[PDB]
């Protein structure tokens, strides 16, 4: 995950709180440090090879501090929620065939032209039922969405039951019409999958979609059978994978960039991210001006990510070091 | 590894001519242990800058 | 106050009206910041008749 | 009235305040928005086309605050008292020429520096009093200066009665002994005029003078037989032509800046300041300092009128609220 920099950004694990430079037994223990007369800040961290500090920040040289939750970095995954239209009719129509079509914007190029679409069909019946028409609708697209040889996971498909109104029924390309047994289905829902995921080769992304529509006759003439809404997202993608590529960006400015460019002669950083966890931000922005001419600022960033429990303590305790030593102000979240 | 150096001079010792000069003694490359004298500050400070 | 004085200006010299002038701007002669400015005016026209 | 600027100065007219955005109705409507954490400050102002909004004023950035009383950019009129000292004589001398000179510092339509003087004949005989001095003197005065032949005088001319003491009794190019019958004449005063003011051509503008008394000889001695003191005013000139140029010169920082010299292919702005009123200002001086090496200042203002009803209500008001919103500390008038 290439990052964009205000000339530097620095990163600290701070896996534990010490009180005390002596009290830095193991890796991630951390320690705010500032004299009593508050003119300097920095932070005694305990590495993977020993002690180690950060840079001074100058208190009188403090842009923004401020402390981000996990739920900020979850990302909201889109799911849209799409019906037929009552207005062209409220059921199926005898002898059409209705193709969903889902075009994918971001697809394994960056660009917005690198699109994809996959589709849906069913061709309706005589006596057929919405309910069963979602069904079928639901199913075909398991084939061609939750399959097991697509290359990459593209969507989630679901299904509700007017009874449920909040749960999601999964269809997967292994479900049938027979293990979906109810007849209020009201609706498919179609979300957005999580996209996988590597250290510092693959960064946390995602593949957008919207869903698009055939027309059908109904009377004469072609028209729209669906209604593509978006509904308030209910999973989100925690923050674990994000600051673990922050670290293996981060730790570069401190450290070793070749990361793995000349493999046996290479130098390892170990880390101390795990990316099965949910980690709080806090950054601190602040700048360097010299002497008689030399005031241009040198903008800076110091950031501390600590686990959080569910309640903010690791942070919240972190932050009430850094505002007794500082006199800062950082608004525990 | 990476060094650096720096000297600021008001700009008003332009050709400011020394009264009585400075005498010094400066190194050559090898056959050093020359005695000089500076007439201008700035050759003496051109001389320690280098 | 400039000029070397050492008692001040009477007020009576300090009242509405007193006209004022440039004189010049003058600094050190060692790290002098910038001073000054320059000024500008319009023009008038008249016009006659045939 | 050209001004000299700091790299720009704005000016809107705060001819009512309201609370909210909503309540922008009327041209010259205005509310200062500041968000709660105050860290920018801005004006939404209703113009003639829809609400504008001024440039946001950074809260850490603001070098000064101040405002205006409308009684300090008000200019009073000066007036001398002229009479002859009873050192040389208390009354005239037969045979000798008196000739009062009025040193002006510029001519009539232009503003530099230059010595410009008008004269005021009167022979003195053997029963010559000091009233009819004045009066003869008054009235040459009044030929002499009130010659424009288009507008006004250059100054005013009058005369005290000692019954009156207080009465100035005017003195016209038109005036003659005969309307002036009085016995008791004391002194002639001698007031500054108010000049022609166009809305953006001609600045307004005095022209300050002082009476020169020639000789006469008494006794032999040429002397100076005058006593130019300067009586207090009683008459002033407001700021509401003064602001209104301000408006006209400042709208032309954010509106068009050619204003009529493509005459037929032209832009015309709508001016709200309302000259015959008169304004209480306000400025915030304030600057744009910039990223990495990009230090350099760019300093601002933004001037705010209001018209004075006496006491200074309404722009007391327009800065409670600023101090409200920014939590400045400005004084009120």
């Amino acid at each position: 995950m290439v990052i964009s920099i205000n000339q530097v950004r620095q990163l600290y694990v701070a896996k534990a709180l010490k009180a005390n430079t002596a009290a830095l037994t193991t890796a991630g223990d951390i320690v705010p440090k500032a004299d009593t007369a508050k003119t300097t800040l920095y932070f005694q961290s305990m590495s993977p090879a020993g002690i180690v500090a950060s840079d001074k920040i100058n208190l009188k040289h403090v842009l923004y501090a401020k402390a981000t939750p996990s739920e900020a970095l979850a990302h909201k995954l889109v799911r849209y929620s799409v019906t037929l239209d009552a207005d062209v009719s409220a059921t199926p129509v005898a002898g059409q065939n209705y193709i969903l079509r889902l075009a994918f914007r971001q697809y394994i190029g960056l660009s917005e032209e690198d699109q994809y679409f996959k589709y849906g069909e069913v061709i309706a019946r005589s006596g057929m039922t919405a309910s069963d028409f979602y069904k079928k609708m639901a199913i075909s697209l398991a084939k061609n969405l939750e399959n097991k040889t697509e290359s990459t996971p593209l969507v989630n498909i679901y299904l509700i039951s007017a009874a449920a109104a909040s749960t999601d029924v999964p269809v997967t390309s292994a479900t049938k019409e027979s293990d979906l047994t109810a007849t209020d289905y009201n609706q498919i829902i179609i979300e957005e999958t999580e996209q996988p995921w590597v250290l510092g080769m693959m960064p946390q992304a995602f593949i957008p979609f919207t869903p698009q529509f055939l027309t059908i006759t109904v009377d004469g003439e072609d028209r729209l059978w669906g209604v593509a809404t978006v509904v308030t997202p209910t999973k989100t993608v925690p923050d674990g994978h994000l600051i673990a590529d922050l670290e293996y960006f981060c730790m570069g400015a401190r450290g070793d960039i070749y990361r793995g460019m000349g493999y046996p002669n290479i130098i390892k950083t170990t880390y101390l991210v795990d990316p099965g966890a949910v980690y709080d931000v806090l950054d601190i922005h602040y700048f360097y001006t010299g002497s008689n001419e030399s005031v241009q600022k040198s903008e800076k960033t110091i950031t501390l990510v600590a686990v959080d429990d569910g309640s903010h303590t690791a942070m919240n305790a972190l932050i009430g070091a850094i505002n007794t030593a500082s006199g800062l102000t950082i608004a525990t979240l | 590894t990476t060094i650096r150096i720096q000297h600021k001079v008001a700009g008003n010792k332009l050709n400011k001519k020394l009264a009585m000069g400075i005498p010094m003694v400066r190194n050559l490359e090898s056959g050093k242990q020359v005695k000089d004298t500076a007439n201008m500050w700035m050759h003496y400070v051109d001389w320690e800058v280098e | 106050l400039m000029g070397g004085n050492t008692q001040g200006v009477p007020a009576e010299r300090l009242q509405q009206g007193e006209r004022f002038s440039i004189e010049f701007a003058p600094v050190e002669k060692e790290l002098s910041r910038k001073v000054g400015d320059v000024r500008f005016t319009s023009p008038v026209s008249m016009r006659n008749e045939w």
